């Protein structure tokens, strides 16, 4: 999907200042590319009320919703 | 076309005003915080066309000042120089109003410019120089239909003023 | 001169020193028993001390009830606030009855907070994009600095160098009033309304008492007015209308108004809500007011009820002395209004005349008396005003009792209209 | 001539109440036939409206059905005039999914109470005689106004500059210029554009030259119900609910602050209350809750007159099982006076019936004049009125100039009252549904 | 149109000149008197003297009394507003049943405009300005403006120069001017200059045909409910309007009051005509008595159109009461301001034309002692069963071949088929 | 401290259910006065909430009006730890026009029981020496320290004016500056580490979570049918909070006075809402003997259906005697800080007995009152009786309503 979700700053930088207002993460563990198979379990009436509104939509109608 | 009679009667101020309850946490979890940032961002990115429009249209009346009319009404005195006033520009006269009370006369300015009439303030804390250049002025320019000037003030230092009519709001 | 009501020439409860009702004082008459039970109700109301006690003013129609609740609201003055309700008015389409029934108790109780109001006054001077802006007044010029909302305040206001501003900073207010009179010479005919300069300080701080009801700040703070801010700006976009606000949220208003009695700051006034019509009420609003009447923070209420044995609203066969049932009869003390006699008859309807500026001669006043005695008293009352009205158009000055019997036959009564209907 | 939106309905011959300076009601005055004590107390109850001293007045207009109650009722209405406010009701338009039935009651009474507002306003008004706007690619102007005694010329500022750019003025206008607030009006021109200008395609009639003073202290009166003030006062955008009609229950304290900010207007000068009337028609579509509402709330000093019009005799009052005259409780009847109506006889009929076809314009003969008056009398008012409709008709489509017996015969024939139809029916019950 | 409904027959009252009804004329048989007293009616409408006068169809199921109805409009016209009601609408969800009504009674009273507009349209060739000494000056802005049909120089009053830069008018766009206002408006560039190479669509446009000055007539018919909606609700305030849903509003009634003062300057300035209408109310018998109530005053206005009721329930409770019975569900007091036109059983032989005509309609064929079949099952049973016999009997004999309807078609019909009153014998065993 | 907005209620003297360890109950203790075994019932239900292991239990206090069951349910609510929700609600007041009455029961009932969250968080507070820009000084009155700051927290520091004098207080993890006056300086550390633990119920968190500044639907009401899934969710997020420990359930009370204004819809869904295991203590309140249950034309003990009265214990309460009634009579007096004669105490025994104890607490506040008036110190016999005589109880206004039964409205 291309989402990018920056997850705080990494914790080797948690001496670079004595007072930020920051969350600093652990470095990950394993490898940079991490493969996963996954099961999620849903509801037809999910994908209903998924479908019933727009949401996360950047248009200003979208926001007001 | 309500316009003119809406804005005559639009006057009810609430009696309390209170911004909304701020959701107080400790360590504001990242994703909420972003989520609420850039909410507030595409609202505040697509309102900027239209800001001054959602101000006007939401903005509570929170003030209620007394209408200007209550000066003249709130004294007999004031609307007899009212109907003077009225009388004398229509014969184009110019008029001097002599009060003692400095608060008087910030009254009186008030009820001037209730009026529309044009004024000059002449008081005791203005400089000698100032006296004479706000006379200067009074008398350099028609226009001014109104010199207003404390009896306390040394008025010995005017000597020539162009006006015709005195009129003596207190003793 | 200003418009006469039914209840106008109610102006007290006419006691003595002794708490004991004189037979004619303050435009009420009779109802001594009535006067006296009344007046040890508004002493309760006047200690303070009970929360939540109630009483129910219970007799025939006509006989006093609403007035003598009137009279309660008279004695107590205008500091104290009375909450005048019908039961039918709990029918809200919006909300739900229980939620008008508690913030109608909410409205009846008073808070007098003495706030500290400073407000920047002048004319403006410079406008520099946070904001540096400059005011001037008749004493000097100062400089200060403001939170960018009250920049757009200020935009919003469209105020501009040379004009004459008020700021209330407390509520982030701007009033932009006129440009200075020093101006108003400039041009010949311009669009703007001219101002004199202010003659005070830049920066002043007034206190001032300001009267508000729990309620006030409960609505307040559900639908909040102040947020100037993007989210809240688009709230109040939405269509006005009453929620149901939670216990929650009067908790909240609860323990803040608790900080301001103990800081002094604040001084809470218990009042009085008045159910005119109770019989209106149904079940479900009798069992809220049980658990209602119980609370701590509750004002006094006054209730009135002129119904027989009749069926209460919301059942089917259960029938109760007033229409209220027996378990909201035992929470009330009760107090009885009897029917008034000819001669209390003829005092009340000399008060009204005398009220409504209106001249009656005895013998016209003992026709009316005697019309009175038959019909009703309000009947005989409500011909006062057609009658004089007659006696103007006839020339006369006072009603005679011709007048009255050309009005009485004009106008028939419920009894009347009655026996010719059957 | 002209079809205009009013047409001729069921009261349009109804022009007041007939009566003279004595309130003694004439045979046949203003479109008023007989009712002679029934409209002789509905001029008691019209002087108390107009005399606006006493407050929560109530009058029931009671008597059987087509004896003319809404007739006096417009009566009062026409008498009444614009000025004062009369807000007419049915019963039923009270039981609303926007607000409660109280609310409703509330919003009815609150725009039959007028409030007239006085401001006094500085009034420019003359001919353009001269406009010239400079502007740099801040603007200054200088305009000249005439007004037959003098020509002065003005110095303009920036915002009247853009006043006058927006409403396009030009010489020859006849403008008026209000000085506390800038907002420019055109009352019309003086005389054309010039003729070399192609398009312009008018020759609009000019108006005259003003006269006296070019400014001018004018008073001017502004109306406004109580109920403007509370739907204005309760929303920011509250104004449009005054023609949608999306009013909420406006809050109380709302109405609390107006009724204080009114009494202090009506104590200074600013503005005066025109106290008028609710006319409930048909009020026995009330419900208890309504009647209860309405006891307390003609207690209040802000109530106006309410009139009311019922036909029912002792009914079940709606939403109880308790029988009550005029389906109306006795609490509410002892806060009323009764004022009861009385069938016509044949000459009040006859009148009634040339009224009506005077107000419909049909020259009718005095033959169909007396079997349309024995019609009436025999089956109702309204039908015979609505015959001289269908006769003229009739007439009209035979080339004849008056109604005359056969057509009402043929009308009649034709048209069926509630008796005969109802016998048809009981003719032929098995062929209507649930017997 | 294409699709053939119940009433798709009926065209008009087979009236004469005279004002009686042919015995069958117009897709209508008999009725006779209700057809000239609907006649009456017309006229009524047409004469457009009186508002709010009543009419009840009363009768029978199945005696034409929507057809007379329709009948009714057909003769009037669809110049003539005709709303259709039933009375189950008033019950709505979104308004009150007051409301419905009213919005109803508006929705019958049409409004005619009339708009004459003065527009110099045409390719502007030339925006010479005219220099000139002011007693650089200019006293006039020439445009000339090319159509179809020739050339057009105009001398435009000077102001119009802030109007061509603000539009940005140059030579080759295409544009009108308003005789009134003077202001220009631009329509895009000429597509006599429009290459095949270039991408814009809103940008060109044809060169207009005609003179290039025009006078223009536009007439619109709207209703007093249109204009109500219209100012009731104007089209960020838009934004949250449009976003939330627009329900129905209790219209005020200053608001109406403002729109017939409008209305009325309209007709005095000629403007505007009025064309009063009919409202038509089937079913009326499910109203209540609130509505019969409000119907009661709004049948008393000056304003409110023609109405027409149809009732068949007889002695009947009526709705929203408690054993209040009335001879047509209808309050007493509201059958007073109504006239009553009775509708009548008919006879086999009305039957048998009016089967004749549905089946012409139709377009079947139908054979003599098929149609004689027909009627007879049509004297037993309903007239609207007889009818609806009529094409599924036709499908039956196209299946076997068949171009016309024989009675064999119509018995075995009849067989797969039944009627309310044979299932009601079949729930009773 | 004047006028407080606590006043002396109906029930302001109930300070517990006046019980030994051993749940023994006082004749007089705590406000309470007699119901022995009811309150003995109390504390055992009581002693259920506070172990809070079983899920799903319902009480029933029944017995005739006056009989001391609300004052039993606030002494419940008083004697439980504040830490503990009670939530107290009338059976009138599920009727919403905003939310279903099962909507209106699961909200109840999740607003009983809470999630209680404990969190570690680092506070900074001095007073500002010196600010460079980044460079912070701060001190106390025991040490001070110099920070380098980072660009949000510069950016903190600016948006917030921070200057040399004053004293502010930040949270180290988020920056959140407030400035408290200028310069008592803090006397300790300028870093402390506090923990700090909020009680958040089911409800707060459902709302909350429910929309875009939901939190503001916990004041208002303008809480739609909340979803089921968003229930679900958050049923499991705690579940899995409470297996890892980041916070704990503290299960409260729901009170469901004058139940019988209920429905068969209510009662029925309070049949299965009971059987969840986030399902809260539910006690309940009616003095209805066997009447029709609203919305049925069924006839039950208590308007309730026997389906719900079998998931349910009952407690009873008695009459009270006269010498309970007496020492009622002395605990209000005390509340209310009346002091009558001993006559006068009998007087009002009898007036209870006879008439109402309701009549008599209200005939208390009456005297005092006439006695305040006639200058006296403590209220007579003759107080009494003048109240007697301007004040009616029920019994007596019925007499007196059938003495002028013509007069009144709908009198049958
Ligand atoms: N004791 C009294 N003295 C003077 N006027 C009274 C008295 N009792 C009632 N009135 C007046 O007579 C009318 C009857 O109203 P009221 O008796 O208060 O109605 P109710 O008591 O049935 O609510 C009102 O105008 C009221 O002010
Ligand atoms: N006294 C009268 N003068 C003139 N017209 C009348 C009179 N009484 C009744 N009418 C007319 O006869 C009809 C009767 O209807 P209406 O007056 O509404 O009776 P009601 O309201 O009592 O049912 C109306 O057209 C009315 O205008
Ligand atoms: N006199 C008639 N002439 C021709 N067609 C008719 C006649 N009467 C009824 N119809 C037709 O037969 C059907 C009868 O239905 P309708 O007129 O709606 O009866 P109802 O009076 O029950 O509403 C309709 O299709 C109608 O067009
Ligand atoms: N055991 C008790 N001890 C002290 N006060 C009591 C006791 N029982 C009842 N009361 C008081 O008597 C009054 C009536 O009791 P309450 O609990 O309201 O009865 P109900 O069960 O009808 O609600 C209240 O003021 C209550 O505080
Ligand atoms: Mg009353
Ligand atoms: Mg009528
Ligand atoms: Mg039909
Ligand atoms: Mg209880």
């Amino acid at each position: 999907s291309g989402a990018v979700k920056r997850q705080g700053r990494c914790d080797t930088y948690a001496t670079e200042f004595d007072l930020e207002a920051e969350e600093y993460v652990p470095l990950p563990k394993g490898d940079v590319h991490k493969k996963k198979e996954i099961i999620q379990d849903v509801t037809l009436h999910d994908l209903d009320v998924a479908n019933a509104r727009p949401q996360g939509g950047q248009d200003i109608l979208s926001m007001m919703g | 076309s309500l316009q003119d009679v809406i804005d005559r009667v639009a006057f009810v101020i609430p009696p309390v005003v209170a911004a909304p309850p701020s959701l107080r946490v400790p360590r504001p979890p990242p994703l909420y915080s972003h989520r609420m940032r850039i909410l507030r961002q595409g609202l505040r990115e697509h309102a900027a066309p239209y800001f001054q429009q959602l101000r006007q249209t939401t903005a509570p009346r929170l003030l209620q000042f007394p209408e200007l009319r209550l000066v003249q009404f709130d004294s007999g005195k004031l609307e007899a120089l009212a109907i003077l006033l009225q009388k004398l520009k229509s014969e184009g006269r110019r008029v001097l109003i002599l009060s003692q009370m400095i608060l008087m006369l910030d009254i009186l300015e008030m009820f001037l410019n209730f009026h529309y009439l044009t004024y000059v303030r002449i008081d005791e804390n203005a400089s000698s120089e100032q006296r004479q250049e706000l006379m200067r002025s009074f008398n350099r320019d028609r226009r001014i239909f109104c010199a207003i000037l404390s009896t306390h003030s040394r008025t010995t230092g005017i000597n020539l003023v162009e006006a015709d009519t005195v009129v003596f709001y207190d003793n | 001169t200003q418009r006469i009501a039914s209840h106008s020439h109610v102006k007290g409860l006419g006691l003595d020193e002794s708490g004991l009702a004189k037979q004619a004082a303050s435009g009420l008459v009779g109802q001594e028993n009535a006067r006296e039970a009344c007046g040890v109700i508004v002493e309760l109301i006047k200690s303070k001390k009970m929360a939540g006690r109630a009483v129910l003013l219970a007799g025939p129609p006509g006989t006093g009830k609403t007035a003598l609740a009137l009279a309660i609201a008279q004695e107590l003055g205008s500091k104290v606030p009375f909450c005048p309700m019908v039961g039918s008015e709990v029918y809200s389409t919006e909300i739900k009855k229980t939620e008008v029934l508690m913030e109608n108790f909410r409205r009846a109780i008073g808070l007098r907070i003495k706030e500290t109001k400073e407000v920047y006054e002048g004319e403006v001077t410079e406008l520099t994009p946070h904001v540096i802006i400059g005011l001037k007044t008749a004493k000097g010029t100062k400089q200060l600095k403001l939170d960018p909302s009250i920049f757009e305040s200020l935009q919003k206001e469209r105020v501009e160098a040379g004009d004459v501003i008020y700021i209330e900073a407390n509520s982030g207010a701007v009033k932009r009033q006129g440009r200075c009179d020093t101006y108003a010479t400039e041009f010949d005919l311009e669009a703007e309304e001219y101002v004199p300069l202010p003659k005070g300080d830049v920066h002043k701080k007034k206190e001032i008492i300001q009267d508000v009801t729990l309620h006030d700040l409960d609505v307040a703070n559900a639908r909040p007015q102040g947020g100037q801010d993007i989210l809240s700006m688009m709230g109040q976009l939405m269509k006005p209308k009453k929620t149901e606000i939670t216990d929650k949220l009067r908790g909240e208003i609860n323990k803040v108004v608790n900080k301001y009695i103990d800081q002094g700051i604040a001084e809470l006034v218990p009042g009085v809500l008045f159910v005119d019509e109770v019989h209106m009420l149904d079940i479900e609003c009798f069992t809220y007011l049980h658990r209602a009447l119980e609370s701590s923070i509750a004002p006094i209420v006054i209730f009135a009820s002129n119904r027989g044995n009749c069926v209460i609203r919301g059942t089917e066969d259960i029938t109760s002395p007033h229409g209220i049932p027996l378990d909201l009869l035992d929470r009330v003390m009760i107090i009885r209004t009897m029917l008034y006699t000819p001669q209390e008859m003829k005092q009340i309807i000399k008060i009204r005349a005398q009220t409504e500026g209106i001249n009656i001669s005895e013998e016209a006043l003992n026709h009316l008396g005697e019309i009175g005695t038959k019909t009703t008293l309000r009947y005989s009352v409500q011909l006062l005003t057609p009658a004089n009205l007659l006696a103007k158009i006839n020339g006369k000055d006072s009603i005679e009792k011709e007048h009255v019997e050309e009005i009485s036959e004009l106008f028939y009564d419920a009894k009347s209209s009655a026996k010719i209907l059957a | 001539d002209v079809t205009r939106i009013e047409r001729i309905g069921a009261h349009s011959h109804i022009r007041g109440l007939g009566l003279d300076d004595a309130l003694e009601p004439r045979q046949a005055s203003q479109g008023m036939v007989g009712q002679l004590a029934a409209r002789r107390a509905a001029g008691v109850v019209l002087e108390m409206i107009r005399e606006g001293k006493i407050a929560g007045r109530a009058v029931l207009i009671a008597g059987q059905p087509g004896t003319g109650k809404t007739a006096i009722a417009m009566g009062m209405a026409q008498a009444l005039g614009p000025d004062t406010p009369f807000t007419a009701i049915a019963g039923s338009e009270i039981f609303s999914l926007e607000m409660s039935k109280t609310e409703a009651l509330t919003q009815a009474f609150r725009r039959s109470i007028g409030v007239r507002i006085k401001e006094e306003t500085e009034i420019i008004e003359g001919e353009v005689v001269e406009i010239q706007i400079d502007r740099p690619a801040s603007k200054v102007g200088k305009l000249t106004l005439k007004t037959t005694e003098m020509e002065t010329i003005y110095d303009l500022g920036t915002k009247m500059i853009e006043s006058l750019t927006k409403d396009k003025v030009q010489a020859g206008d006849v403008i008026t210029i209000d000085k506390a607030t800038g907002k420019i009006s055109k009352l019309g021109r003086s005389f054309t554009r010039a003729r070399d200008y192609d398009a312009m395609g008018s020759q609009t009639k000019f108006v005259q030259c003003p006269d006296g003073e070019l400014q001018k202290r004018k008073e001017v009166v502004h109306t406004v119900s109580l109920h403007e003030i509370d739907v204005i006062n309760s929303r920011t955008q509250g104004f449009l609910a005054l023609f949608s009609g999306d009013t909420g229950e406006i809050k109380s304290e709302v109405r609390e602050q107006i009724n204080a900010k009114v009494a202090e207007w009506r104590e200074e000068g600013k503005a005066e209350i025109i106290p008028g009337v609710l006319f409930i028609d048909e009020v026995h579509m009330l419900d208890i809750e309504s009647f209860s509402f309405l006891n307390r709330a003609l207690e209040s000093d802000m109530a106006p007159v309410l009139i009311m019009a019922t036909n029912r005799g002792i009914t079940r009052i709606r939403g109880t099982s308790y029988q009550s005259p005029h389906g109306i409780p006795i609490d509410l009847l002892d806060r009323l006076l009764i004022v009861s109506t009385t069938p016509y006889s044949e000459k009040d009929t006859k009148q009634i019936l040339r009224i009506r076809c005077e107000e419909e314009d049909v020259e009718m003969s005095e033959d169909a004049y007396t079997v349309l008056t024995r019609i009436g009398l025999e089956t109702s008012l309204r039908y015979a009125i609505q015959l001289i409709t269908a006769a003229s008709l009739v007439c009209r489509k035979r080339k004849g100039t008056e109604v005359q017996v056969d057509d009402i015969k043929r009308v009649y024939s034709l048209f069926l009252d509630e008796s005969r139809s109802t016998q048809y029916m009981k003719e032929y019950q098995d062929a209507f549904l649930f017997n």
